[PDB]
C-alpha cells in the first residue's frame, strides 16, 4: 503493498510544489507582462486657469500650453502653482499631482546618523541650556513667548576657535529632538548652472514652510 | 449484514416483498433506488417504528455507500427524533453529520436548518440569533432550492413566534408565500395559515397595505374558504377607510389582539384617506378639507395636524399643511393596488390625456407646418 | 450590478460585417457572437468584439453551438494585442429574444460573472437606439418560484470617442450642422408627440392585453407605482391649474 | 488494496496535475518570457534620475536630457531597489 | 487510419455514483472515456474527440478537438447527478458533428446511457430515420440501469440501419456486478 | 505593356481599425496586415483591417508571426469568409506620415507576398471628422 498512497503523495506534492511555484511566477511574470504596454506621462505645473475649460500650465522642460482637463479631475484642485500630469501626445491634463521633492533635500533628509545625546559633550552648558531656550521653548510652548507678546527668535550663529565642538552641538540636537534636520552642508550646493542653486534654495525654503517643524542647519557658510 | 433486515425485515402488511429486493438492492451495491427507499422509510405509513433501528445501518448506508446527499438523512433523523422523542441523541447525531459530512449538495445549510429543524427543543432565543442568520449567511451560493427557504421560513417564522420584529411577517410572509408555489400539503391546514397569516400580518404593521398581493393563488384558494370578512375587512385595511361594520367586524370576530393594535389600526385607515384622497378622487382638488380627512377618518378636526404631520413622519406624502383654511394641499404619494375599473377609468383618463397631447400636437405641427421647408 | 453602457458604432459594425459573412450563406436563425469589453467602473464600456460560428435547431431550443477554443484562442490574441480588452457579453441581430438565450447568456457568464447580450438589428427604422442591455439575476418573485431568473433592461446608450468619427460623418456627407433654428424642433414635434404617443398607445393595448388577457404577471408591482409616478400630474378636466398661470405668465414674461 | 489502487489511479491523476503544472507553468511562462523579449530586448536604454516616488507605487523620473517624465507604473524593478 | 469524429456522451445522472459496477460507476464510464480516447490516440490523431452529456445539460466543455488530454484532466468532478435525457442528447450530438472542421470525417459515434430515460420509440425513430438521413452509425454501451435488456436503445439499432450501415451494436447493460473492462472489451473488439 | 488606372475600395471599418488601432497605440507607430479581396485589376477592397501583435524591438518585417498568420488567418477562415490579403498598415503618429526606411525594407517583402502591396500610412493626431490622413 500500500505504498501507492505514498508515491501519490510524493508525485502530488513535488507536481503542487511546481505548479504553485513556477505558475505562480507566471502569475508573477503576468502581471509584470500586463504592466509593459504603459507609457509614462508628462510632469506639468499649472500656471494658472484661464477659463472653465482652458487651463494655462508650463512644463519643466519649456514652453506653455492651453489644455484641458479630462473629464472628473475635479478642477477646484487646481489651484494656480500645482503639479499634474499631462498626456504624452494629447496634452491635455491627466491627473492631478502632489508636489515634486528635489530629492538632493533627502540627501541631507534621511542622512542624519545616529548619535549620542548632548550629555556627551560637556563645559559648553551655557550654549546647551540656551540653545534649549531659544529653539525647544517656542516650538513647545509658544504661549510662554505668546503671553509677554513678544516675537520669539529663529536664526543662530554658532562660532569659535576650530573644534569646539559646534559640529557635534548640532548633531547632539540631531540626537535629541529628532524631527527634521535639514543639514546643509552648503558646499555640494553650486554644480555649475545658473539659478540651480537657487531652484534649490526655493525647494528648501517651500518644503521647510510645508513640514512646519523644521531645523534649517547650515554648515560652513564662508564657502558660499 | 442481511440478517439485520432478517429480523427488521417486518414493518407492515405485503411488507418483505421491498426488503427481499432489499437485500437485492444493496447486496448487488446499487444506492438510489435504495436512495428511492431511504424516501419509502420516510413515506413508510406506520408507527415508523424501525427508524430507531435502521439508524444505525442508515449511519452504516453513509460509511461503505460514502456517496448519498445527507437531505434524506435529515428526513430519516426527523423520523428518529420523532420515534425516540427526544432531541439531544440527534443533537450528538446533529454535530456528528455536521462535523463528518461535506458533502456536496448543500450540506452546510441542510445542517443549519438541521440546527433550525432541532431547534424548538432546545429554546428559541440564545440559539436564533446566530445560526438562523448564519442559514442565510451560508445561502451566498444560490437561494434556490426552496427547501431551505421554506425550511427557512420555518425557523425564521419560530424566530417570529419567539416575538421579535412583528413587521418581518410581511417578509417572513414572504418566505413562506415566497417558497410555497403549489398547494402541496393540506388545505384545511392552509385556510388556518392564511387565517394566522391575516391576522399575523395584522399585527405587523410596517407595511401598512396588507390587501397588497391578493391575486396569490395559495392564499385566496383560503380567502374563498376562510370567514369571508376578514379578507373584506383586509380590504377595509386596504381600500376603504369606513365600514364600521368591517373594521369593528375585526372586532365582532377576532376578539384579542385587536385593543393592542387599535390606534395603530385607526391609524392605518387614517392613512387609507390618504390614499382616498388623491387616488380615487377626481385631481386633487388642490385643497382638501378637514370634513374630508376628519370624516373619511371618522375623527375629530383636531387630529388632522397630527394625521398629516405623521404621514410626514412616514413620508408616503410630502404636502404642505394648508390648515389656514383647514384644508390641506397635497403632493405625491405612494399609490395602492390598481384595480380593474381604476385599469378602465386610468384608460378613460389616461388615453384622454394621449389623444388630446397627440391630437393638439399635432394641430400644433399643422400650424407650424409651412415654416419648414 | 451595471450602471449604463458605452458602446460605440464600430462594434456594431462589427456586427454589421459578420451578418454579412452570414447573409451569404443559410442563415438559420440569427448571429451570436462575443461582445468584448471595457468595463471599468459600474459603467460599461466596448470597443471591440468579435463573432464565433452558431447554429440551433428549434425543436427544444437547446441544440446550440459555439466554439470557445475559438473564442478563448481569438481571446488570446486580442488580449495579447490589447490587455485593455475582455470579454463582456454577447450579442444577437434577431430583435425579439427568445427562450434559449439565457442558456448562451448562463452558459457564458463562467468567465465573467456578467454577460451582457446585445439586441440590435440590421434593418432599423422604428426603434430609437438599437443597443440594449439585460442582465441575468432575479428578484425571486413574490410568490417565489424556483429560481425565476430573469433579464433585466439595463439603461443602455451609443458610446462615444474622440476621433471616432473621422471616417463617419466624412463618409455620411448629409449632416446640417446647427439646425436649431429651424425645424429641428418640429422634427422632434412629429417623433415626440407622435412617437411618444403611439408608445403610450401600446402601453395602454398592454392594459387592454390586462384587461381581456395579461394574468401571467399581471404587474401589479411597478406598473401603477411608477404610473403614479405619472400620475404627478393628474390632468382631468376643469384642468385644475389656477396656480399655474401666473407661473406661465412669468415664464411668458422675461421670454417676450 | 483497495484504497491503494484508487491511490494509484491518485498517482496517475497527480501526474495528469503534473502536466497542468507544466501546461499553466511554462506556456504562460515562455508566453511572458516573449513578451519580455519584445520590451527587455530594446537595447538602448536611455538611463535616468528617480525623482520621488509617490504612493496613490509611482515614481518621477529626470532624463539625462535633463527633462521630466511622470508614471503612475513602476516597471520591472521593485520599490525596495528604488531610492531617491 | 481512418477519419471519423467521435462525440462521447457520458452520464450525469445521480444513478451513476454507485459501486455495482468494479468499484466505481464513475471509474467504470471514466476508463470507459480512457478505452476510447487512448483508443483515438491509437486512431488518427486528424479525428477529434469531444465531451457531452444527456442529463441535467447537454455539457460542451471541450470542443470536438483533436487534443484528448484536456479531456484526461476533464474525468475529474464529473459529479454524476440530474435527470436523463438523451433523446436531446442525439441532437446535440449531432450539430455537435455538423459544426466540424471537414466532411472527410465520417461520423460513428458512441453513447454512455444508464438511466431510464423518458424516450419514445417514436422519438429515436425520427432521430432514427433523421440519421438515415444523416449518414451517421452509432454504436451504444449502455451503463448503470434502465433495462436489463435495453428495448427502445434496440428500437434505435433497428431503426438507424437497413441493408448496408449497420452501424449500431449496442452493448447492452450487465446491471449486475460487471467489470470496467468487460463491457468496453466487446467494442474495443468489434464497434 | 498597358496598365489601368487602378482604384482602392475601402469598407471603412478598415478606418475605423487603423484610427482606433492607432488611437490605441498613440505615442507609437505600429504595423500590421490589411486584409480584402482581389477584385480585378483596376480595382482592389479593403474588407478587413485586423489586430497585429507588437513589436517591442523593431517595427519592422519581424512584426508578422507567422505562427500569427497560420493561426490568425485560419481562425478568419472559421469565421465566415478565408479572404484574401490585399496589403499591410502601419503608423507614423510622430511627424507627417511618409514612407519611412523599414517600409521600403519590406516594401520587396510586401510584393513578394502580394500583387499591390499597397501601404497605408497615417498619424493618428489629425481631425475628428475630416481628414482623410
Ligand atoms: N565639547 C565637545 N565635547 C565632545 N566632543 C567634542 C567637543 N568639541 C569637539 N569634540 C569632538 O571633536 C570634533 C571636532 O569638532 P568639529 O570640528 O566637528 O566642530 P566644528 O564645528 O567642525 O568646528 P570647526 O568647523 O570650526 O573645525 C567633534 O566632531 C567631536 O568629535
Ligand atoms: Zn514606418
Amino acid at each position: 503493498k500500500l505504498l501507492e498512497h505514498k508515491e501519490i503523495d510524493g508525485r502530488l506534492k513535488e507536481l503542487r510544489e511546481q505548479l504553485k511555484e513556477l505558475t505562480k511566477q507566471y502569475e508573477k511574470s503576468e502581471n509584470d507582462l500586463k504592466a509593459l504596454q504603459s507609457v509614462g506621462q508628462i510632469v506639468g505645473e499649472v500656471l494658472k486657469q484661464l477659463t472653465e475649460e482652458k487651463f494655462i500650465v508650463k512644463a519643466t522642460n519649456g514652453p506653455r500650453y492651453v489644455v484641458g482637463c479630462r473629464r472628473q479631475l475635479d478642477k477646484s484642485k487646481l489651484k494656480p502653482g500645482t503639479r499634474v500630469a499631462l498626456d504624452m501626445t494629447t496634452l491635455t491634463i491627466m491627473r492631478y499631482l502632489p508636489r515634486e521633492v528635489d530629492p538632493l533635500v533627502y540627501n541631507m533628509s534621511h542622512e542624519d546618523p545616529g548619535n549620542v545625546s548632548y550629555s556627551e559633550i560637556g563645559g559648553l552648558s551655557e550654549q546647551i541650556r540656551e540653545l534649549r531656550e531659544v529653539i525647544e521653548l517656542p516650538l513647545t510652548n509658544p504661549e510662554l513667548f505668546q503671553r509677554v507678546g513678544i516675537i520669539p527668535p529663529k536664526g543662530c550663529l554658532l562660532y569659535g576657535p576650530p573644534g569646539t565642538g559646534k559640529t557635534l552641538l548640532a548633531r547632539a540636537v540631531a540626537s535629541q529632538l529628532d524631527c527634521n534636520f535639514l543639514k546643509v552642508v552648503s558646499s555640494s550646493i553650486v554644480d555649475k548652472y545658473i539659478g540651480e542653486s537657487a531652484r534649490l534654495i526655493r525647494e528648501m525654503f517651500n518644503y521647510a514652510r510645508d513640514h512646519q517643524p523644521c531645523i534649517i542647519f547650515m554648515d560652513e557658510i564662508d564657502a558660499i | 449484514v442481511p440478517g439485520f433486515l432478517q429480523q427488521s425485515q417486518n414493518s407492515g402488511p405485503g411488507q418483505p416483498a421491498v426488503w427481499h429486493r432489499l437485500e437485492e438492492l444493496y447486496t448487488k451495491k446499487l444506492w438510489h433506488q435504495l436512495t428511492l427507499q431511504v424516501l419509502d422509510f420516510v413515506q413508510d405509513p406506520c408507527f415508523a417504528q424501525g427508524d430507531g433501528l435502521i439508524k444505525l445501518y442508515e449511519n452504516f448506508i453513509s460509511e461503505f455507500e460514502h456517496r448519498v446527499n445527507p437531505l434524506s438523512l435529515v428526513e430519516i433523523i426527523l423520523h428518529v427524533v420523532r420515534q425516540m422523542t427526544d432531541p439531544n441523541v440527534a443533537l450528538t447525531f446533529l454535530e456528528k453529520t455536521r462535523e463528518k459530512v461535506k458533502s456536496s449538495d448543500e450540506a452546510v445549510i441542510l445542517c443549519k436548518t438541521a440546527i433550525g429543524a432541532l431547534k424548538l427543543n432546545i429554546g428559541d432565543l440564545q440559539v436564533t440569533k446566530e445560526t438562523i442568520e448564519d442559514v442565510e449567511e451560508m445561502l451566498n451560493n444560490l437561494p434556490g432550492v426552496t427547501s431551505v427557504h421554506s425550511r427557512f421560513y420555518d425557523l425564521s417564522s419560530k424566530y417570529y413566534q419567539t416575538i421579535g420584529n412583528h413587521a418581518s411577517y410581511y417578509k417572513d410572509a414572504l418566505r413562506f408565500l415566497g417558497c410555497v408555489d403549489i398547494k402541496d400539503l393540506p388545505v384545511s391546514e392552509q385556510q388556518e395559515r392564511a387565517f394566522t397569516l391575516g391576522l399575523a400580518g395584522l399585527l405587523g404593521e410596517g407595511v401598512f397595505n396588507f390587501g397588497e398581493l391578493l391575486m396569490h393563488p395559495v392564499l385566496e384558494s383560503l380567502r374563498n374558504t376562510d370567514r369571508q370578512w376578514l379578507i373584506d375587512t383586509l380590504y377595509a385595511f386596504n381600500s376603504g377607510n369606513v365600514e364600521r361594520f368591517q373594521t369593528l367586524k375585526t372586532a365582532w370576530g377576532q376578539q384579542p389582539d385587536l385593543a393592542a393594535n387599535e390606534a395603530q389600526l385607526l391609524r392605518k385607515i387614517q392613512l387609507l384617506c390618504l390614499m382616498e384622497m388623491t387616488f380615487t378622487r377626481p385631481a386633487n382638488h388642490r385643497q382638501l378639507t378637514f370634513e374630508e380627512i376628519a370624516k373619511s377618518a371618522k375623527i375629530t378636526v383636531n387630529e388632522v395636524e397630527l394625521l398629516v404631520m405623521k404621514a410626514l413622519s412616514v413620508g408616503l406624502v410630502k404636502g404642505s399643511i394648508d390648515e389656514v383654511d383647514k384644508r390641506v394641499h397635497m403632493t405625491w404619494v405612494q399609490p395602492r393596488v390598481l384595480d380593474l375599473q381604476q385599469i378602465k377609468g386610468m384608460k378613460d383618463r389616461l388615453e384622454f390625456w394621449c389623444t388630446d397631447v397627440k391630437s393638439m400636437e399635432m394641430l400644433v405641427e399643422h400650424q407650424a407646418h409651412d415654416i419648414l421647408t | 450590478a451595471v450602471q449604463k453602457v458605452v458602446v460605440h458604432p464600430l462594434v456594431l459594425l462589427s456586427v454589421v460585417d459578420h451578418f454579412n459573412r452570414i447573409g451569404k450563406v443559410g442563415n438559420q436563425k440569427r448571429v451570436v457572437g462575443v461582445l468584448l469589453g471595457s468595463w471599468q467602473k459600474k459603467v460599461l464600456d466596448v470597443s471591440n468584439s468579435f463573432a464565433v460560428p452558431f447554429d440551433e435547431d428549434d425543436k427544444d431550443d437547446s441544440v446550440w453551438f459555439l466554439d470557445h477554443d475559438y473564442l478563448e484562442n481569438m481571446y488570446g490574441m486580442f488580449k495579447k494585442v490589447n490587455a485593455r480588452e475582455r470579454i463582456v457579453g454577447w450579442y444577437h441581430t434577431g430583435p425579439k429574444l427568445h427562450k434559449n438565450d439565457i442558456a448562451i447568456n448562463e452558459l457564458m457568464k463562467r468567465y465573467c460573472p456578467n454577460s451582457v447580450l446585445v439586441i440590435i438589428d440590421v434593418k432599423p427604422k422604428d426603434l430609437g437606439l438599437p443597443t440594449e442591455a439585460y442582465i441575468s439575476v432575479e428578484e425571486v418573485h413574490d410568490d417565489g418560484t424556483p429560481t425565476s431568473k430573469t433579464f433585466e433592461h439595463v439603461t443602455s446608450e451609443i458610446g462615444a470617442e474622440e476621433a471616432e468619427e473621422v471616417g463617419v460623418e466624412h463618409l455620411l456627407r448629409d449632416i446640417k450642422d446647427t439646425t436649431v433654428g429651424t425645424l429641428s424642433q418640429r422634427i422632434t414635434n412629429q417623433v415626440h408627440g407622435l412617437k411618444g404617443l403611439n408608445s403610450k398607445l401600446l402601453d395602454i393595448r398592454s392594459y387592454l392585453e390586462k384587461v381581456a388577457t395579461g394574468k401571467l404577471p399581471i404587474n401589479h408591482q411597478i406598473i401603477y407605482q411608477l404610473q403614479d409616478v405619472f400620475n404627478l400630474l393628474p390632468d382631468v378636466s376643469l384642468q385644475e391649474f389656477v396656480k399655474a398661470f401666473y407661473l406661465k405668465t412669468n415664464d411668458q414674461m422675461v421670454v417676450v | 488494496r483497495t484504497r491503494l489502487l484508487d491511490s494509484e489511479i491518485k498517482i496517475m491523476k497527480s501526474e495528469v496535475l503534473r502536466v497542468t503544472h507544466e501546461l499553466q507553468a511554462m506556456k504562460d511562462k515562455i508566453k511572458e518570457n516573449s513578451e519580455k523579449i519584445k520590451v527587455n530586448k530594446t537595447l538602448p536604454y536611455l538611463v535616468s534620475n528617480v525623482i520621488e516616488l509617490l504612493d496613490v507605487k509611482c515614481a518621477v523620473i529626470k532624463t539625462s536630457t535633463r527633462q521630466t517624465y511622470f508614471l503612475p507604473v513602476i516597471g520591472l524593478v521593485d520599490a525596495e531597489k528604488l531610492k531617491p | 487510419m481512418v477519419l471519423e469524429s467521435t462525440m462521447v456522451c457520458v452520464d450525469n445522472s445521480e444513478y451513476m455514483r454507485n459501486g455495482d459496477f468494479l468499484p466505481t460507476r464513475l471509474q467504470a464510464q471514466q476508463d470507459a472515456v480512457n478505452i476510447v480516447c487512448h483508443s483515438k490516440t491509437r486512431s488518427n490523431p486528424e479525428n477529434n474527440v469531444g465531451l457531452i452529456t444527456l442529463a441535467n445539460d447537454c455539457e460542451v466543455l471541450t470542443t470536438l478537438t483533436p487534443d484528448t488530454g484536456r479531456i484526461l484532466s476533464k474525468l475529474h468532478t464529473v459529479q454524476p447527478k440530474g435527470k436523463i435525457t438523451f433523446c436531446t442528447g442525439i441532437r446535440v450530438a449531432h450539430l455537435a458533428l455538423k459544426h466540424r472542421q471537414g466532411k472527410n470525417h465520417k461520423m460513428r459515434i458512441i453513447a454512455f446511457v444508464g438511466s431510464p430515460v423518458e424516450d419514445n420509440e417514436k422519438d429515436l425513430v425520427k432521430l432514427a430515420k433523421r440519421l438515415k438521413k444523416e449518414k451517421v452509425n452509432v454504436d451504444i454501451i449502455n451503463f448503470g440501469e434502465e433495462e436489463v435488456n435495453t428495448e427502445k436503445l434496440t428500437a434505435f439499432v433497428n431503426t438507424l440501419n437497413g441493408k448496408d450501415g449497420t452501424g449500431s451494436h449496442l452493448v447492452t447493460v450487465p446491471p449486475g456486478p460487471s467489470l470496467a473492462d468487460a463491457l468496453i472489451s466487446s467494442p474495443i473488439l468489434a464497434g | 505593356a498597358v496598365d489601368t488606372a487602378e482604384q482602392v475600395y475601402i469598407s471603412s471599418l478598415a478606418l475605423l481599425k487603423m484610427l482606433k488601432h492607432g488611437r490605441a497605440g498613440v505615442p507609437m507607430e505600429v504595423m500590421g496586415l490589411m486584409l480584402g479581396e482581389f477584385v480585378d485589376d483596376y480595382t482592389v477592397r479593403v474588407i478587413d483591417v485586423f489586430a497585429m501583435p507588437q513589436s517591442g524591438t523593431g517595427v519592422s518585417v519581424e512584426a508578422v508571426d507567422p505562427v500569427f498568420q497560420a493561426k490568425m488567418l485560419d481562425m478568419l477562415k472559421q469565421t465566415g469568409r478565408p479572404e484574401m490579403v490585399v496589403g499591410w498598415y502601419h503608423s507614423h503618429p510622430g511627424f507627417g506620415c511618409w514612407l519611412s526606411g523599414v517600409d521600403i525594407n519590406t516594401q520587396q517583402s510586401f510584393e513578394a507576398l502580394s500583387e499591390r502591396a499597397v501601404a497605408v500610412v497615417v498619424d493618428p493626431i489629425q481631425s475628428v471628422k475630416g481628414k482623410v490622413v
